[PDB]
């Protein structure tokens, strides 16, 4: 993948410019997708400006003549296959040329080679062909522009309109051109002889090569778009198409006129984001504005809420937020107006972009740096991109424009400082609120009454409302969660528990929500919603809200300001209307809100206080979609808000769901009066009834920011109605209909049931005398509660049979289990074979169906080191494969002791934190494993409470004891695809003999990303559940995250399977597995390994106590206090018993089916067939959408190939060829080479060797040395080991020093570059990632994420970005230069050494957990002092060499930043 | 709170008096709770998820959440979320054995780290509630048209009838003795039960508008299709009655009596009616040697009323 | 695609229930591919069967006009959405088809559902 652009500074033609372009090109070819065939490819494309010169000579050979003006060629792809389309397209596109007046120069047939690409991307190749027309009518240029984009526009929409598909269009103008296929991205001059004249010669070029996830290409869908061009996905689609809709109806302008109501659906069908992207912004630019306005509006600059930018930016930011919702998203944006040329960054900036400046006046960039061969003393200035910024080049008058320069002549142009003031806020209306409006709180009885008429019960009040009033936070849950599914249950289950949050897997990176909250917003705007395209003062007279959530009084306040405006709509329907009242009630207000809003209403406000005995409240979510959809349909929704009452809202998830359908604010008058009445009985204590109030509000803030970074949003205007959700046991009709756009898998329930349940519910609270609450069983189990899976009996069955080793006792246990009614998705359906029985005699063995069982991993953290050492050698007795999972393992278990029993586990995690990741940790293992996201609690890091890190654990995790350890949810090394890639070959490189795999978690759609990760040479996927256990999590994330792995692994199956991908990849699933039906089912469903966990920690001892959390786990296991551990009563010998009793259970199950091995089993979905619950339910969940299949033909159903997939080797592999006598004799070497940029992880496999034949410590610093000239590639010394000096001269590409483990990397220019050091980019984002031993030396400035989670290294560099030295945990850091903003985030030990003289500093600090101060003890001057002479003896610079110069007045200027919880723990009091 | 303070406090049951102080009284063993050791032994609970202390318990009380609030104060609300689901917690949290019911499968108990005051502390947390009148009758608003009878004062008697008052049915109760209850008031002993509490629930039960027969038989009185015919519904709660014996060589001698009769006869001349049986008989145990002959609990009574009437030596054989 | 398949079903559920007609569910008619040609296979589309009970006691012929307005209704509806290779062979209570691109002969070899008695 990649994305790059060259421009001329002046604008005169050369040839140079697409020479260089294409030279460029040529070098993509690392990031690519390199496979069997070699010849197909997934997409790549040039942009150039036209050669007028060329397309004249050949008019004129032809035998016309050129005229004065410009001409203008139109590229296309027409249909292939049938004669009878040709001539249509040729007929429509001739008659809407010829219908406005210009003159068709004639047709051309472009020269092509179809030599070079494949088969299967041939299949569906259509031909190219172009078109020449010519201004005659003496217009200008920019009304020629503007009338062929109408004529371009009308001719798709008028080809569109008879159904004849396989037609497209590049670009239609007359100052760009596009030549893009879908060939290999190396071959395109031969595809396209067409550019190897040479009159081909433009001012600009732009270059992409994509990374497609699934296999079949389709032409059309290749980049650059028409005017665009981009890198990575954007999260929020989903509401942007239906905002867009929305806005469609409001816009006009008369540059369009008559023409403008053929441009009504912008937005057209069957297109990528890119590509919706790109339709936007070409609609938008050509109004009127330029390229950066439009960038400025679209993905704006993220609002920092600081004084670090001159106000008039900031009214401008504000303009463009309130005008224009963003768009969130990895974005590395290169759009090229025919004037300007501006490449940037999304908000965040999670995307690499540097770029180089000439000494010729040409301009480069892209994604990385040695990609075109420029000369070393011909380079003015190497530079980056950060979060936000901008770099703009300007042909109209040759100029270019750096970040401030730009913004500066951007906010020059109109006066934006008046227009900011002219809205208010809400705290003016609060503060001016008289003390007066008391409403007298409803009696208790009423609001028990209420209660029960929702089914709130007890537990809820206590459990996680106690919480949220009185801490100011969210409760914490310990383990899985049992209880069965919406649809399934038997009690009132609130309609929101039918809804599932999404999250984001390697295609989308997660973003924190504890350190980079400055990023992220909540912002409401009532009254802003209107035209997009104009520009006046009618769109800055609006009111903003910080909070979408609303209390009961400021909700009173707004709407005595609102006045006569303000429509009121009853939410409650008759009881006793009849079996159908629903419908009509829905239809009744959906027809009377679209009449008022008509009559003179602005604004809806959907109440629900007219409940009565007769009347029932409808649930406000359906009514809320059904309202939404109705107003988006009709075309209204612009004119009106939505304001929303509820009665049944208490958890953060009420209101991110009730907002992800379409409502602006949500306000919940029932929790406020619930919470007046506990405070009143004097239950919280002192604390006064606005304390709890604002506390209350502060935790929905909360609340509603992690589940909005669970995806990869950034702000609430794209979130709202964007429809994150995944529905199970709803209707296909009511889900398709009422609600915007949710996928549901399996169609449910009607209107008959809900309606059913609710006037059930509703007559079991009111119409009797009820007095007290219902205790209720939902997060921990009662007599009167639901059902449960481990129940007691269960758990006392177990443990009874597993002690006494007895069959007939599991086998009773088994009977036991499957003897209840239906629970989860596994208990409808039945096993249902068609042979003959095979006597038990003649199935496999014993242990060669126990050597595919594993245990999952468990983090040394939560658990004890006893429980963790009986599983690791209880599974490694018999051979099969355990596993270690996070927080590392103790060294010293790495040999077996004299018993004869090994310690160590068989499978080592890379989670997102990389703790226990040293050189050593990943060669002692026969298989890898990455923690992509977890089960229990995905789109979440691991969590660790703050007392439970003990000495041995924070020894074990390189950190400093006693914090709460929450690792980072994004992974900062796996921003898409191609990254993941990278990651995997890291990984196969360090370790030569095992494997890797890749965890995951269900959901709608995982099989396009399970189609992109078997591209990436993974050859194992672990496909997770959500009913697994976990350490410590938010019972919101526990209960309502994922979905069950049936649907996942049965969708994952079929798409495997449809791009002849099965057979490749392993497949191994877990989660939920009890007995051994639930594991031949699994088996059936096209899985070959599995898993048990939580069922093996009870054979273990664990009780289900549910209090891991605390470490007071009264049996002993999930506990860290030397009190409680001496209680264990582990025993491998169990475990032993455990797993033979299961294997023989399946053994005889499967004989007694009528097969012989379960290798002739798997894929058989036939074997199965539902059955159905009968009548007493009325649900009809039909699972047919999973038994579905697809013939497989000639592969075999599983993997059938032994041994790692193997990859291609970089330069290293020749440099083990040479290094004989280091691993002969042991003798010093020093080496030397010319390194390119298409050479990736240099110096791995020599650390491989290295610490197999020697270790970690058994060299002398500096033993190995190798010199290399000319720039790195990507991931340069990961994972070195001491000993080895990896001397670079130039700069590196990405990702260095990722994981250093003692070695020693120094990074200098060429001593022949006149560049002055400390001014220039010399490394890229994400630098040092989990290092942990090392030091390293730069000679530039460095990129973003700079020494992230750094344990034990050292480091110097001449500048950082943003996010520096994030979630530091320990070591050194001294950065010389300018700090970036949001520094040292979460740094909770080591230290930071900063030079800056404008003191700046106190500005750009996140002074939460850190404190700055000067220079005051004499010794770490000396370290400072020893730090930076190392630094200029061993790179010399000349920066530091005058810093250390003048050292008398220099010390005054440096400052130190210290974490706060470090200060009693350091021997050297900093302080005097 | 933070109700988890099992790992650094030791169990410890209410005061309980010496073994020669009691060896000469009528009153009961155990002392109610002082208030600090009380709220002290609240706190001991794990609010285990999945609680073994309710799977186990016969009337299924809802455990953890009364202890919970008789640890965080507010003694109230615990004493009506313990009602809610039992008529008679006294009883329960006097005799029911927690060894094998409450006690003895305690989540924290299978870690030889000992279950908590269950019982003694539904006892004290029903008793105290008594100071305030917090108990109430549980008397319907309307009355509604339907008579029901029940024989037998017995415990399931006593809380059917309770219930089907707080229904709206017209309950009428038929006992064979005076004094009701069951084997509440004459089977079991006086240092187990002071029958002053079982007095205050019958009374209670009274209070609510439940007419009573003392002292009627139904095999005489009336008889059953008689029941039918007057009463629609008829809840048979007579229990058991009819003792077993031996058959060998030696019982045809004086002396011999079963355990019931002398049980009764002690409740008696505990409460009153002053039977001759014990004065003018060999029911007495001044100094003989009474030995008893089977076992039990119903032995253990019979051995413990021996020991405190007199009974200078006492045996007692099990097979 | 995994797409298209979902949205094709959501269409054709939420035109038929629109009138009141019970819905039973779907069907996968068992089929074997070995034995058509390749380039054929290179096009095959998903076959799905559904079933539909009357619950309004209605006659014959209204049935049937009223299973020709949704046949029709949901064809326009499919045609709208911009989702080609979508068809329907015959929706009736009386006709039943099985047609297509494989070979003449290997008719009973391709739908075993004929063989059966
Ligand atoms: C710590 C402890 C101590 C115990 N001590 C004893 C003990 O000393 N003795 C003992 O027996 N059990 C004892 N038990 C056991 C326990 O008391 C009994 O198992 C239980 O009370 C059974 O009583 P019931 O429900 O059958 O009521 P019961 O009292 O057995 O019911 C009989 C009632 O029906 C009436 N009745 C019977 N027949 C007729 C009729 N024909 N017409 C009218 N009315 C009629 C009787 O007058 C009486 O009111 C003890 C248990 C524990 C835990
Ligand atoms: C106590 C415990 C700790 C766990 N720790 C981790 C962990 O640190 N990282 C991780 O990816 N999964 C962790 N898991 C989840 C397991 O990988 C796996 O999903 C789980 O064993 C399946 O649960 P199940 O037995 O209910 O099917 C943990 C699970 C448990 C029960
Ligand atoms: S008795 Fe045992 S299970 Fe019940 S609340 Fe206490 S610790 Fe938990
Ligand atoms: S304390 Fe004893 S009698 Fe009372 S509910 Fe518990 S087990 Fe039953
Ligand atoms: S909840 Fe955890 S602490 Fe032990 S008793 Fe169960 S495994």
């Amino acid at each position: 993948c990649g994305v790059g652009f060259i421009a001329a500074i002046d604008g005169k033609p050369r040839r140079s410019v697409v020479e260089k372009g294409i030279e460029a090109l040529k070098a993509v070819w690392h990031r690519g997708a390199v496979d069997a065939d070699g010849k197909t490819g997934d997409g790549a494309g040039i942009h150039v400006a036209v050669p007028q010169k060329f397309f004249k000579d050949h008019v004129k050979v032809i035998g016309h003549r050129a005229p004065d003006n410009k001409l203008a060629v139109g590229q296309v792809f027409l249909p292939r296959i049938s004669l009878d389309a040709q001539e249509a397209c040729r007929c429509i596109v001739e008659t809407e040329i010829l219908a406005f007046g210009y003159y068709i120069y004639g047709w051309r047939q472009v020269p092509i080679n179809v030599d070079i690409i494949g088969e299967k991307a041939n299949a569906t190749r259509p031909e190219i062909e172009q078109i020449i027309v010519g201004n005659n009518k003496g217009v200008s240029d920019e009304q020629f522009e503007l009338d062929l984009y109408i004529i371009r526009r009308r001719i798709e929409k008028a080809v569109k309109g008879e159904q004849i598909n396989d037609f497209y269009i590049c670009s239609l103008s007359a100052r760009s051109i596009i030549y893009k296929g879908m060939f290999l991205a190396e071959q395109l001059t031969t595809f396209y002889p067409d550019l190897l004249d040479e009159r081909f010669e433009s001012d600009f070029a732009i270059y992409h090569q994509r990374y497609s996830t699934n296999t079949f290409p389709t032409w059309p869908l290749a980049q650059p778009f028409r005017m665009l061009a981009h890198n990575g996905e954007i999260n929020t689609v989903k509401g942007n198409v239906n905002w867009m809709k929305a806005h469609e109806t409001r816009m006009e302008h008369p540059a369009f006129g008559t023409h403008m109501q053929d441009l009504k659906p912008v937005i057209g069908v069957g297109l990528s984001d890119s590509g919706s992207l790109d339709t936007v912004f070409e609609v938008m630019v050509r109004a009127g504005r330029t390229a950066p306005m439009v960038k400025m509006m679209l993905v704006p600059q993220a609002l920092t809420s600081s004084q670090t930018t001159p106000d008039n930016h900031k009214a401008l930011i504000q303009y463009c937020n309130s005008v224009m919702e963003p768009w969130d998203g990895p974005a590395a944006l290169a759009m090229t107006d025919g004037r300007w040329v501006v490449g940037g960054m999304d908000r965040n900036g999670l995307r690499p972009m540097r770029y180089t400046i000439t000494t010729d006046g040409l301009i480069i960039g892209g994604s990385e740096t040695g990609m075109v061969k420029i000369d070393e003393t011909q380079v003015i200035e190497k530079g980056r991109l950060g979060p936000g910024e901008m770099i703009a080049v300007d042909l109209q008058s040759g100029k270019l424009y750096r970040d401030r320069e730009l913004k500066d002549h951007l906010a020059t142009l109109k006066p934006w400082d008046k227009w900011v003031q002219n809205t208010t806020h809400l705290d003016e209306l609060v503060k001016t609120a008289s003390l007066k409006g008391e409403p007298s709180d409803m009696d208790k009885a009423e609001l028990r009454r209420r209660q029960q008429a929702f089914g709130l019960t007890m537990e809820d009040m206590e459990l996680i409302l106690h919480p949220m009033v009185e801490d100011g936070k969210e409760a914490i849950g310990s383990m899985g969660d049992d209880s069965p599914i919406a649809v399934l249950s038997d009690k009132y289950r609130g309609l929101h528990h039918f809804f599932r949050q999404n999250f984001s897997q390697v295609t989308n990176p997660p973003i924190d929500s504890l350190r980079e909250r400055r990023v992220m917003s909540l912002k409401t705007r009532l009254g802003n919603l209107g035209n997009i395209l104009d520009e006046d003062e009618t769109q800055t007279r609006l009111l903003q809200l910080e909070s979408p959530v609303l209390t009961t009084a400021e909700f009173r306040a707004m709407r005595d300001y609102m006045g006569d405006t303000a429509a009121e709509i009853d939410a409650t329907f008759p009881v006793d209307g009849g079996p159908e009242a629903l419908r009509d009630a829905l239809r009744r207000i959906r027809q009377e809100t679209e009449d008022a809003v008509r009559g003179g209403a602005t604004h809806v406000i959907l109440t629900d206080e007219a409940m009565g005995p007769a009347r029932a409240a409808i649930p406000a979510i359906l009514a809320t979609g059904a309202v939404h959809t109705h107003l988006i349909r009709s075309n209204l929704r612009t004119f009106t808000s939505l304001n929303v009452r509820t009665a049944e809202g208490l958890d953060t998830h009420y209101f991110a769901v009730l907002i992800g359908v379409g409502a602006t604010t949500v306000n919940a008058y029932l929790a406020q009066e619930a919470i007046a009445e506990r405070h009143r009985r004097g239950l919280f204590g002192s604390m006064p009834l606005e304390k709890g109030m604002a506390n209350y509000k502060k935790a929905i803030d909360d609340g509603l920011l992690k589940i909005m970074s669970k995806m990869g949003i950034s702000v609430i205007s794209s979130y709202r109605g964007g429809g994150n959700f995944e529905a199970i046991g709803l209707s296909r009709a009511l889900v398709a209909e009422h609600f915007p756009a949710m996928v549901s898998r399996i169609s449910g329930i009607g209107l008959n049931g809900i309606q059913k349940k609710v006037l059930e519910q509703h007559a079991t609270a009111y119409n009797e005398e009820v007095v007290a609450l219902p205790v209720g069983g939902f997060y921990r189990f009662r007599k009167s509660g639901d059902r449960h899976g481990w129940e007691g009996g269960v758990i006392h069955t177990l443990q009874q049979a597993v002690t006494n080793d007895s069959y007939t006792t599991f086998k009773k246990y088994s009977e036991q289990v499957n003897k209840r009614p239906p629970m989860q998705l596994r208990d409808l359906l039945e096993l249902r074979s068609t042979k003959a029985p095979v006597p038990v005699d003649e199935v496999e063995s014993i242990t060669a169906i126990r050597k595919r069982f594993i245990t999952p991993g468990m983090s040394m953290g939560a658990l004890s080191p006893e429980a963790h050492g009986t599983l690791n050698v209880a599974m490694n007795r018999i051979g099969a494969k355990s596993d270690s999972g996070e927080g590392g393992e103790d060294p010293a278990r790495f040999r077996p002791d004299k018993n004869g029993d090994n310690w160590n586990s068989a499978i080592k995690q890379v989670a997102s934190g990389r703790f226990g990741v040293t050189a050593e940790y990943l060669n002692q293992c026969r298989e890898l494993e990455i923690k992509v996201a977890q089960g229990a609690k995905p789109g979440e890091g691991g969590q660790l409470p703050g007392f439970k890190v003990t000495e041995m654990i924070a020894r074990l995790r390189h950190s400093t004891p006693g914090v709460m350890l929450i690792s980072p949810p994004p992974h900062h090394d796996i921003y898409s695809i191609e990254d993941l890639a990278q990651l995997i070959y890291d990984l196969k490189q360090i370790n030569p003999d095992a494997k890797v795999t890749v965890k995951l978690v269900s959901r709608s759609g995982i099989g396009t990303i399970a189609a992109g990760v078997a591209k990436a040479n993974a050859d194992i996927i672990l496909i997770s559940g959500n009913s697994g256990g976990t350490g410590a999590s938010p019972q919101t994330s526990i209960k309502f995250a994922g979905l069950p792995w049936e649907m996942g692994l049965s969708e994952v199956h079929q798409v495997l399977t449809l791009n002849r991908l099965r057979h490749r990849v392993r497949l191994r699933t877990d989660g939920g597995l009890k007995t051994g039906r639930d594991i031949v089912i699994a088996a059936m469903l096209g899985a070959e390994e599995f898993g048990i966990g939580t069922a093996s920690l009870i054979a273990m001892g664990c009780i289900m106590v549910r209090q891991c959390h605390s470490n007071t786990c009264p049996v002993g296991v999930c506990v860290q206090d030397d009190k409680l551990r001496q209680k264990f009563v582990g025993t491998p010998e169990k475990v032993v018993n455990l797993f033979t009793f299961l294997a023989e259970e399946v053994r005889e199950i499967l004989a007694g089916l009528g097969f012989r091995s379960l290798n002739e089993v798997i894929g058989r979905t036939d074997l199965l067939h539902q059955v159905s619950r009968g009548a007493e339910h009325l649900d009809d969940l039909d699972l047919n959408p999973r038994l579905a299949q697809v013939d497989p033909g000639e592969n075999a159903r599983y993997c059938t190939l032994q041994g790692r997939n193997e990859v291609p080797d970089t330069l290293d592999a020749r440099i083990v060829a040479d290094a004989r006598p280091l691993f002969e004799e042991g003798e010093k070497m020093q080496l030397a080479y010319n390194a390119r940029n298409t050479q990736r992880a240099i110096g791995t496999r020599l650390s491989s060797m290295v610490t197999r034949k020697f270790g970690m410590f058994g060299l002398q610093p500096g033993h190995i040395t190798i010199r290399l000239r000319g720039t790195a590639g990507q991931s340069l010394g990961a994972f070195a080991v001491q000993g080895i000096k990896l001397e670079v001269m130039g700069d590196a590409n990405d990702y260095v020093g990722k994981g250093l483990s003692g070695g020693t990397i120094v990074v200098r220019p060429t001593t022949s570059s006149p560049l002055e050091t400390n001014k220039n980019t010399i490394i890229g984002n994400t630098v040092l990632y989990g290092a942990t031993a090392g030091k390293l030396f730069a000679a530039g400035q460095a990129g973003e994420r700079f020494a992230v989670r750094n344990s034990g290294a050292t480091v110097v560099v001449e500048g950082c970005g943003s996010n520096g030295c994030e979630y530091m945990t320990g070591g050194t850091a001294v950065i010389l230069g300018r700090v970036g903003d949001n520094f040292a985030a979460g740094m909770t030990g080591g230290m930071a050494y900063v030079y800056d003289l404008d003191d700046s500093l106190p500005l750009y600090i996140n002074d939460e957990s850190v404190i700055f101060q000067r220079i005051e003890v004499g010794h770490y001057e000396s370290q400072l002092k020893h730090l930076i002479e190392e630094h200029v003896t061993e790179t010399q610079s000349r920066f530091a060499a005058e810093i250390l110069n003048d050292w008398a007045r220099e010390v005054t200027k440096f400052w130190q930043v210290v974490p706060k919880e470090m200060l009693n723990r350091l021997e050297v009091p900093v302080h005097l | 709170q933070r109700m988890l303070g099992f790992v650094h406090t030791a169990q410890r049951m209410p005061d309980k008096r010496p073994a020669a102080e009691r060896r000469q009284d009528f009153a009961e063993i155990y002392a109610r709770f002082s208030d600090e050791r009380a709220n002290e032994q609240a706190n001991r609970c794990s609010q285990c998820g999945v609680p073994f202390c309710q799977v186990h318990c016969p009337v299924s009380n809802n455990i953890p959440d009364w202890l919970k609030l008789t640890s965080e104060g507010r003694l109230e609300e615990a004493y009506e979320v313990s009602q809610a689901t039992n008529n008679f917690p006294e009883i329960c949290g006097r005799i029911c054995p927690q060894d094998r019911l409450c006690e003895g499968n305690c989540v924290i108990e299978q870690s030889t780290h000992g279950a908590v005051t269950i019982g003694s502390v539904e006892k004290y947390i029903n008793d105290t509630a008594w100071d305030q009148g917090w108990v109430k009758p549980r008397t319907p608003s309307r009355e509604l048209g339907l008579s029901v009878g029940v024989i037998g004062a017995g415990p399931a008697g006593l809380a059917a009838a309770e219930e089907l008052r707080a229904k709206g049915y017209e309950v009428h109760v038929y006992d064979r003795y005076d004094r009701m209850g069951g084997l509440l008031v004459y089977g079991i002993p006086g240092f187990k039960l002071e029958k002053s509490v079982v007095e205050r629930r019958v009374k209670l039960l009274a209070d609510a508008g439940v007419i009573y027969h003392p002292n009627f038989e139904v095999g005489r009185d009336a008889s059953l299709p008689e029941l039918r015919r007057k009463h629609v519904a008829v809840l048979v709660a007579t229990g058991v009655y009819k003792a077993r014996d031996i058959k060998a060589p030696g019982s045809g001698l004086g002396n011999i009596v079963a355990a019931l009769d002398y049980l009764t006869t002690s409740n008696k001349v505990s409460l009153g009616d002053t039977v001759e049986a014990y004065e003018n008989g060999s029911l007495n145990a001044a100094g003989k040697h009474v030995v008893v002959l089977g076992g039990g609990d119903t032995a253990m009574d019979c051995v413990r009323t021996a020991i405190r009437q007199g009974a200078t030596s006492v045996k007692c054989l099990y097979r």
